[PDB]
């Protein structure tokens, strides 16, 4: 090692993903920071609903006789899918929303059940998060053409032992879709935050962004997006109002003149980056710490 | 034609679950939603060049 | 129809629109996203095979088949061929928010409803999250001798077009909202009617490109 | 794995009372939380739990219905909601960590609580 | 479910093989644990599912049991033992404690 | 890993192949790293034959 920065200034961490020491003078592109508290905002629309509950229930315990062992593996293993009958055939939902739920019913201390995502293009816990399904269904044996999602035991500090695994198969489509569960007195319909920067489900396309109320009064449609296929604006059924969708932290440009920052290009009215004045431009703010006493 | 170019290649799964980078970070965990992330990496990179 | 004379206008030779027509609550169909602005080529049942005039007509219409039964008095140009998209101009701000839509299918009558007191839709299957104060929309299917009800969602305050498909898909301006089975017959009998509704036209799928502005 | 708790004083009977207790050093979320109070010349009387997801709320025959339990996972916060006090809740209250780490995504059995907090006791 | 200590206070001198024991009342199998009570401090645990040693207790501890009676015995009395004890149940979500019991020096 | 043969009859030899696992069976030896392996004579869930 020869020296060192530290990446914790605006002109060091500039030049930490430049990967240089030097930074030549010109304008460098930024991008602020995504805040963390990020809420929830759901827009669905309101059809034929029934809900199907996909419960898994794991369960296992050591063999009771003389010998009082612990790292070893289970030896009684006892996994039920809910309403699943083998002579029935798979457990396929058939309704418009479900939602599944994992239950550990192990009491021994220091053992936990979990699920693997295995070969499965998604995972069990994360279907309730909007995912569309043109049929589905489940089983604790093996389907022809499926998936598999390992089911685990583990111990504190100690190597995990498999004990089954649960089947899936599906097929694409929309009629079919995963919910996270039916809160009683929460309107899943149109529950939505403004002027903040806020997760969002809105009529099935998700995203991260800030919705804010539009004059525009476009007429077709419920839903409107970019040539990138980025939401820029959705209509309530109910009110007829459009809402407009921006993304939380759009880039900005600095300016560096000898090896400092000198100034910012902004989009909004704030005195960023701890510049102490602020300028209306044409097409921009822009923020500096100058005077406006200069001509060269 | 230089943009709509360049615009138009963000549609693409680059055979990715989604051409979403939300939509894959909502259906699986994060151990195998990078390996397909790192799908969409590699080929808007090379939009971009 | 109702004003310019020409909102109504002569179906040319071959199912055309004529090249001036000002697409008045003519909406661009979709299933999933709309167009804002720009030139977008897609199948669009824009080839008329019937085209008549509702209001000031004193025909009433009553039942519209996709074959040409129950068919006004066509202006211009007219086919006896099948059709698959049945298309209900609307007017300035209408709401079908006090009537009801027949329906004939092969099973036997459905009609659909849209209701505020809950002692018209009878039953109703867990109508839970909404807003206790504003009117959903229902749906009664007859197979044959037995009724049954069913919901199936909310429509907006104001309907500036109706379009049924033989497949039964919904198009509320222009947007896909439910999916009612095969349909052979509509009829639009809504209070205030002979001025809700203002054209009707039999239409077919036709390979189009259209130049979009405003969502229009 | 440090618990720190506070809200503790003297209330009016019938009135409200807003208890806390902080948590740190350790996956907060991964963990069921335990109130648990030792009222004077007494033994250990459980309170209330909570799942490490909170989904699932649990409570003893005298706790029930007088009291919500509820935790934060964004800030590693235990909360808990004195109401309709009686004389008979003047102790001492601990909250407590479970031993077996869970799923976020599952909920599961509890009872072996291994580190606890340092007590803040109230009077009624 | 009710479980009962017994005896409730017991004095026992330095090197004496003390052993308490409790009643469960019901079937409980094996779902039990043992807590170390020091006044004026908050309680530790001991042995969780009635014979696991804990990693931050000493060894001189035991227990043992299976069904409605359980046991924990101490192998010899050190001058740190002297401290309140108790046992508790998890086979249900509505989880009991022990009557409680009071060692004493000698 | 080791590979025995115990047949003894004349013209006879026993075979392994790859299949769908992503290394060989005799190929293992060659300092390959692994987190965890698991061999079994039935299936396993999420593994290869
Ligand atoms: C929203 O999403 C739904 C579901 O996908 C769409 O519904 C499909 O719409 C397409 C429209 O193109 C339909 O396809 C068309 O079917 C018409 C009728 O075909 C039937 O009848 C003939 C006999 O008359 C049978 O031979 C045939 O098998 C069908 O039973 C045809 O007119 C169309 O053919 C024309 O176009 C094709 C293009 O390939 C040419 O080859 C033909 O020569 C001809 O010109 C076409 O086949 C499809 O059937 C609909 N399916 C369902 C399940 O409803 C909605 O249209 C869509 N809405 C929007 C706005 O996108
Ligand atoms: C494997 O574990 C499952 C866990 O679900 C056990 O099934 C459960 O068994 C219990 C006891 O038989 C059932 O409890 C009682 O069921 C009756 C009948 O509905 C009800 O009246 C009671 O209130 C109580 O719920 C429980 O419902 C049942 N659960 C399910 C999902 O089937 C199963 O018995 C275990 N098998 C073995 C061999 O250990
Ligand atoms: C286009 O198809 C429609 C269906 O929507 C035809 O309507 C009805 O079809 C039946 C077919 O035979 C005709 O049935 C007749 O009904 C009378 C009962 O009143 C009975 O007298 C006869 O024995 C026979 O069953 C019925 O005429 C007809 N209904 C109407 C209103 O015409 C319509 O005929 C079809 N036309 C074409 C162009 O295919
Ligand atoms: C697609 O449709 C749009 C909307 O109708 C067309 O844009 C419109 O085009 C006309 C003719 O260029 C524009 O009118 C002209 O406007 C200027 C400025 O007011 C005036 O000096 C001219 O005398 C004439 O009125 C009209 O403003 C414009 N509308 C909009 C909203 O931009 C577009 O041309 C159509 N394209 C095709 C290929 O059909
Ligand atoms: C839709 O179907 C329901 C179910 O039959 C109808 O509800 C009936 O309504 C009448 C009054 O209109 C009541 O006397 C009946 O008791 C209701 N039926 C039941 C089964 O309770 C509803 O009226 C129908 N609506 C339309 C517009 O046809
Ligand atoms: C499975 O279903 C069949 C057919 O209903 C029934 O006879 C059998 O008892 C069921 N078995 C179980 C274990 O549920
Ligand atoms: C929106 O959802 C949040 C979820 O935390 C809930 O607290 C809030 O009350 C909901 N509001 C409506 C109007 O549904
Ligand atoms: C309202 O609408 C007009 C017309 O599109 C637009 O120019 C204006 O910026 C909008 N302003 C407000 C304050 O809503
Ligand atoms: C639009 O809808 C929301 C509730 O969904 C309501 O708060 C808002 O005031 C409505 N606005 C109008 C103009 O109806
Ligand atoms: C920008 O913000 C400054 C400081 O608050 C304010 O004085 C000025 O009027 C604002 N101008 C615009 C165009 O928003
Ligand atoms: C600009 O001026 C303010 C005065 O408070 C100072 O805090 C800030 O650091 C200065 N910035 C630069 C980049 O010189
Ligand atoms: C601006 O610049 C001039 C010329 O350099 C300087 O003398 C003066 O002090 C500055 N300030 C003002 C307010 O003129
Ligand atoms: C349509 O069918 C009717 C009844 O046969 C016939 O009178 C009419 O001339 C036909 N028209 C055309 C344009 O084929
Ligand atoms: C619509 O139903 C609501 C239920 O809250 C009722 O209060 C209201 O009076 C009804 N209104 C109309 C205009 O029919
Ligand atoms: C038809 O009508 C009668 C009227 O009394 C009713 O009892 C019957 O259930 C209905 N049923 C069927 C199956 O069509
Ligand atoms: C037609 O509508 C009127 C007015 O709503 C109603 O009285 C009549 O019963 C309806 N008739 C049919 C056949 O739908």
């Amino acid at each position: 090692i020869a020296n060192i920065i530290y990446c914790n200034s605006v002109i060091n961490r500039l030049r930490c993903d430049q990967l240089s020491f030097d930074v030549p003078d010109g304008f460098y592109s930024t991008s602020p920071i995504q805040p963390v508290e990020l809420p929830v905002s759901i827009v669905s629309l309101p059809v034929y609903h029934k809900h199907t509950f996909i419960v898994l229930y794991v369960n296992f315990e050591h063999r009771r006789g003389p010998g009082k062992c612990y790292n070893c593996r289970p030896a009684v293993i006892n996994i039920t899918l809910a309403n699943f009958n083998e002579t029935k055939g798979p457990l396929c939902v058939d309704t418009s929303h479900f939602t599944t739920q994992f239950v550990d019913n192990v009491k021994l201390a220091r053992w936990s059940a979990s699920i693997n995502t295995g070969n499965c293009p998604f995972s069990f816990g994360k279907v309730n998060n909007f995912v569309k399904f043109g049929s589905v269904c489940f089983s604790l044996k093996d389907i022809p053409g499926g998936c598999a999602m390992p089911i685990m035991a583990n111990l504190v500090n100690s190597k995990s032992h498999n004990i089954g695994s649960l089947y899936v198969s599906w097929s694409d489509g929309d009629v079919i879709t995963g919910v996270p569960k039916p809160v009683e007195g929460v309107s899943s319909f149109m529950n939505v935050t403004l002027n903040k920067c806020t997760k969002y489900n809105i009529y099935d396309v998700s995203g991260v962004g800030v919705i804010r109320i539009s004059n525009d009064t476009f007429l077709n449609g419920i839903t409107y997006t970019s040539t990138s296929g980025n939401l820029l604006g959705f209509k309530d059924v109910t009110n007829g109002t459009i809402y407009s969708i921006t993304p939380c932290n759009p880039p900005d440009q600095l300016v560096v003149y000898q090896q400092a920052v000198v100034g910012a290009m902004l989009s909004e009215n704030f005195t960023s980056y701890g510049f102490s004045n602020v300028v209306e431009m044409p097409k921009f703010f822009y923020a500096s710490n100058g005077t406006y006493n200069c001509t060269d | 034609n230089s943009l709509n170019h360049l615009t138009s290649q963000l549609r693409q799964n680059f055979q990715a679950i989604s051409s979403s980078i939300q939509a894959i970070y909502d259906r699986l965990d994060p151990p195998q939603a990078d390996q397909q992330v790192d799908r969409l990496i590699t080929g808007r990179l090379a939009a971009l060049n | 129809c109702v004003g310019h004379s020409e909102n109504v206008f002569a179906v040319e030779s071959g199912g055309y629109i004529p090249s001036n027509f000002a697409f008045n609550n003519w909406f661009l169909l979709t299933n999933t996203s709309s167009v804002v602005d720009g030139v977008v080529r897609s199948f669009q049942p824009l080839l008329l095979n019937c085209l008549w005039s509702v209001s000031g007509s004193q025909f009433t219409t009553g039942f519209v088949y996709f074959n040409g039964t129950g068919r006004g008095a066509c202006k211009g140009f007219y086919s006896n061929a099948s059709s698959d998209v049945i298309r209900y101009n609307i007017n300035f701000e209408e709401n079908l928010r006090r009537g009801t839509i027949l329906f004939k299918t092969s099973y036997g009558a459905v009609v659909f409803y849209c209701t505020n007191n809950t002692l018209v839709s009878g039953d109703a299957h867990i109508p839970s999250g909404t807003v206790l104060g504003n009117f959903y929309c229902f749906v009664n299917t007859t197979i044959g001798n037995e009724t049954t009800s069913a919901f199936v969602g909310a429509l907006p305050k104001t309907v500036r077009e109706f379009v049924i498909s033989r497949t039964g898909h919904f198009y509320i301006n222009g947007y896909r909202y439910f999916s009612l089975g095969d349909v052979e017959a509509v009829n639009f009998n809504v209070t205030n009617a002979a001025t809700t509704v203002c054209t009707v036209a039999l239409a077919s799928y036709a390979d189009v490109l259209v130049n979009v502005s405003q969502t229009a | 794995v440090q618990l720190v708790e506070s809200g503790g004083g003297l209330v009016q009977p019938g009135g409200s009372l807003r208890l806390s207790c902080a948590a740190s050093g350790f996956t907060f979320s991964s963990y069921a939380m335990s109130w648990v109070r030792q009222a004077p010349g007494k033994g250990l009387e459980w309170v209330s739990a909570i799942i490490g997801s909170g989904s699932n709320t649990y409570y003893a025959d005298s706790v029930k219905g007088r009291f919500t339990i509820s935790r934060d996972n964004a800030k590693n916060t235990l909360y808990l909601q004195m109401n309709s006090l009686r004389a008979e809740d003047t102790a001492v209250y601990y909250c407590a960590k479970d031993t077996t780490p869970r799923p976020l995504y599952s909920s599961g059995w509890y009872g072996s609580f291994d580190y606890w907090g340092q007590g803040t006791p109230v009077s009624v | 479910i009710q479980m009962t200590q017994s005896p409730s206070s017991l004095s026992a001198s330095v090197g004496d093989r003390v052993t308490i024991t409790c009643q469960a009342s019901q079937d409980i199998t094996t779902y039990l644990n043992w807590y170390q009570q020091k006044p004026g401090k908050a309680p530790k645990l001991l042995i969780y599912d009635a014979s696991n040693l804990e990693t931050g207790v000493p060894s001189r501890f035991s227990g043992s049991g299976s069904g409605t009676d359980f046991t924990l015995t101490i192998s010899s009395l050190q001058p740190e033992d002297i401290a309140t004890y108790y046992c508790q149940q998890y086979d249900n979500l509505f989880l009991t404690f022990g009557g409680g019991t009071k060692v004493e020096i000698k």
